[PDB]
């Protein structure tokens, strides 16, 4: 029965993280806020000063 | 034209430093320079 319990778990988690996609927030949140940085730095340069 | 080399590009106005490749990408028949996210220079279509 615990060895069906963990199986079935581990298979929702897959099922989960692969339907719903806001799951990886905080991976997701870094790289959009780290390229957004860079992306501001970069548009920097065109602005008059 | 040269090709695989670092030169400067003056393509009407672009005038702009950089080693210029052949692209895959297709441009609307109008449309000439082409730009990324970031608002900068990423293709040109020779003039001739
Ligand atoms: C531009 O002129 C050259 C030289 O006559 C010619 O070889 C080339 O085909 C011309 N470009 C177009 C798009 O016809």
């Amino acid at each position: 029965l615990i060895a069906n319990q963990f199986n079935s778990a581990i298979g929702k988690i897959q099922d989960s993280l692969s339907s719903t996609p806001s799951a990886l927030g905080k991976l997701q949140d870094v790289v959009n806020q780290n390229a957004q940085a860079l992306n501001t730095l970069v548009k920097q340069l065109s602005s008059n000063f | 034209l040269v090709k695989n080399k670092c030169v400067n590009f003056n393509f009407n106005g672009l005038t702009g430093t950089g080693v210029l490749t052949e692209s895959n990408k297709k441009f609307l028949p109008f449309q000439q320079f082409g730009r990324d996210i970031a608002d900068t220079t990423d293709a040109v279509r020779d003039p001739q």
